[PDB]
């Protein structure tokens, strides 16, 4: 059933599972028309499909052409998400297919369930966690590949870089969700923290800076401070 | 007009015949029900005074045989049986009528209620939902489960209603996932009407039979089936005009007949609000919406 604080270690066991976040699939700018009405203009989006054990990210880029001539786009976006996740599973070898798919928003449950009806043994689950995966478009290299796409495209990443060589999946996921939570609460401050010291760089094949273990502790501390703060700045405490 | 005689009434019991009912006391001379209208199915049903658990009863059609009721003290219930000797039967009935211990099926001349509740219900279809082919009549009770309920446990004693499941391979075509889930017209018209039921009359007959078993026996799986068959029509954008008009009449009489104090357990808030206010057919059930709003505005 639902995924929450009490069954958190299940993410890092040896049953293949994927998180699916659809927040960034349908993205628009809202603007005024010459007549003074309001209109939207879509921009490229993405499905964020993540193996939390291995860090493998299946980033399906959603090009704006997929919305052309369609109605009720926020509803269509959930069904397009489920179509694409469905197609991804069907493309994987049997032994790589997930045993569970956890959706970050409950409105994805019925679309994904209907699309996966022939995979009766793959469990589709909601979660009670408020995960910060919407902030994935605050990672510069992910944002860059989404905005540059001129056609539908799947791009594969490891969102943990090489961290699993030094730390466990549990710790890597905790670091990821802390980074994304910070980027979501105050993007400018978070990004300042990550790049302030010009001597720490991002490898061409990585998403995040090449911090030593000691520097990650400092970094992680600064992100926690930011989040508690913003929570003061927000609520005044 | 036909007659269902009773050998005796050895235990105190409330007896129903269609939408009517009366109390019989322990060992009170009672000899049956006369003047039963020919042309309709009927249900005769029972609730013992000592154990309101288990309402049970029998669906029958007097054109198909001579039927009577006899209490069985071993199994502890009133049993329907068929009498094959026609002269023995006429003779039993005529004597009981001459002695005046039979309740007269109490139909008011103006009253079309029972017709309206059973318009499309046929005995031959009842006997396929309720499988017991050595009898011409069909036993139903409060506890019997449906085929679909058993899939989610005794098969001989099941209600074999047509399985309807909106998140199923039968309901959803490869490539039309969103289309078929949000508009069930494919599933209604091609899969169910053309494929399984063959026509809307058989669909309505099963819908009406499910309602009546829910109402008379408190049969929960029958209530589920009734609501599913309503929801499959209301969630279809494309329904023949004649079916929508007939559905409105069907439901109108079902809602009119429902005991006012059973609406809390026999009516599903979600289905009714979706059907009357959100669905494709939200504007096609004028009579049903008007009675629901005046009789059960709390539900909505
Ligand atoms: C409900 C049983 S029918 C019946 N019971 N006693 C009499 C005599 C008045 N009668 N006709
Ligand atoms: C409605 C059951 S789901 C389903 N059935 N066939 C396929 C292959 C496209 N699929 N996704």
């Amino acid at each position: 059933g639902a995924m929450n604080s009490s069954n958190y270690a299940e993410l890092f066991n040896n049953d293949i599972k994927l998180f699916v976040d659809d927040t960034n699939v349908y993205r628009v700018t809202v603007h005024k028309t010459f007549e003074g009405n309001v209109a939207t203009k879509a921009i490229n989006g993405c499905i964020f499909t993540l193996n939390p054990k291995t860090g493998h990210l299946f980033l399906k880029i959603i090009h704006t052409s997929v919305w052309a001539g369609q109605k009720r786009l926020s509803q269509l976006a959930k069904w397009k998400t489920a179509e694409e996740v469905s197609a991804l599973v069907r493309s994987l070898p049997k032994e790589e297919q997930p045993k569970q798919i956890i959706v970050t928003r409950k409105a994805m449950l019925d679309p994904l369930e209907v699309h996966m009806l022939d995979f009766p043994n793959i469990a589709i689950r909601p979660t009670e966690l408020r995960l910060p995966f919407s902030a994935a478009m605050s990672i510069d290299k992910l944002s860059d590949v989404v905005m540059k796409a001129t056609e539908p495209q799947m791009v594969l990443f490891n969102i943990y870089d090489d961290w699993l060589d030094r730390i466990s999946s549990y710790t890597a996921f905790s670091r990821l969700t802390l980074l994304l939570r910070a980027l979501k609460t105050n993007e400018e401050s978070a990004k300042m923290i990550l790049l302030s010291d010009p001597t720490i760089t991002i490898k061409s094949y990585h998403l995040w800076p090449s911090f030593t273990d000691e520097q990650w502790i400092t970094i992680e501390s600064q992100m926690r401070d930011l989040i508690l703060t913003e929570y003061g700045r927000k609520y005044n405490v | 007009m036909n007659t269902v005689p009773f050998t005796s009434a050895p235990i105190e019991v409330t007896i129903g015949i269609d939408q009517y009912s009366f109390n019989v006391k322990e060992n009170q001379p009672f000899h049956g029900i006369k003047d039963i209208p020919i042309g309709h199915v009927h249900v005769i049903h029972f609730q013992h005074a000592d154990n309101s658990s288990m309402r049970y009863g029998y669906w029958f059609d007097c054109r198909m045989g001579n039927f009577y009721i006899q209490y069985d003290p071993k199994d502890g219930l009133y049993k329907m049986m068929e009498e094959r000797d026609g002269a023995k039967f006429e003779n039993i009935v005529h004597n009981f009528k001459e002695r005046q211990m039979m309740v007269s099926y109490p139909k008011i001349d103006e009253d079309d209620t029972w017709y309206n509740l059973t318009e499309f219900v046929q005995m031959d279809k009842i006997r396929k939902i309720v499988r017991k082919d050595e009898n011409q009549f069909s036993y139903v009770d409060s506890s019997m489960t449906t085929v679909q309920e058993n899939e989610l446990s005794d098969p001989a004693h099941s209600l074999n209603y047509t399985v309807i499941n909106f998140k199923s391979r039968e309901a959803i075509r490869p490539g039309h996932e969103m289309e078929d889930f949000l508009d069930k017209s494919y599933y209604l018209n091609t899969v169910m009407l053309q494929g399984i039921f063959k026509n809307s009359s058989n669909y309505f007959g099963e819908l009406q039979f499910a309602f009546l078993n829910a109402m008379f026996f408190g049969n929960y799986g029958s209530s589920l089936q009734w609501h599913a068959m309503i929801e499959l029509i209301c969630s279809s954008a494309t329904v023949p005009k004649h079916m929508l008009d007939k559905l409105d009449e069907i439901l109108y009489y079902q809602i009119k007949t429902l005991p006012e104090q059973y609406s809390d357990i026999l009516l599903n808030e979600r289905v009714w609000n979706i059907c009357l206010y959100s669905s494709f057919q939200k504007n096609s059930l004028h009579n049903t919406e008007k009675i629901m709003e005046n009789k059960y505005p709390e539900l909505l």
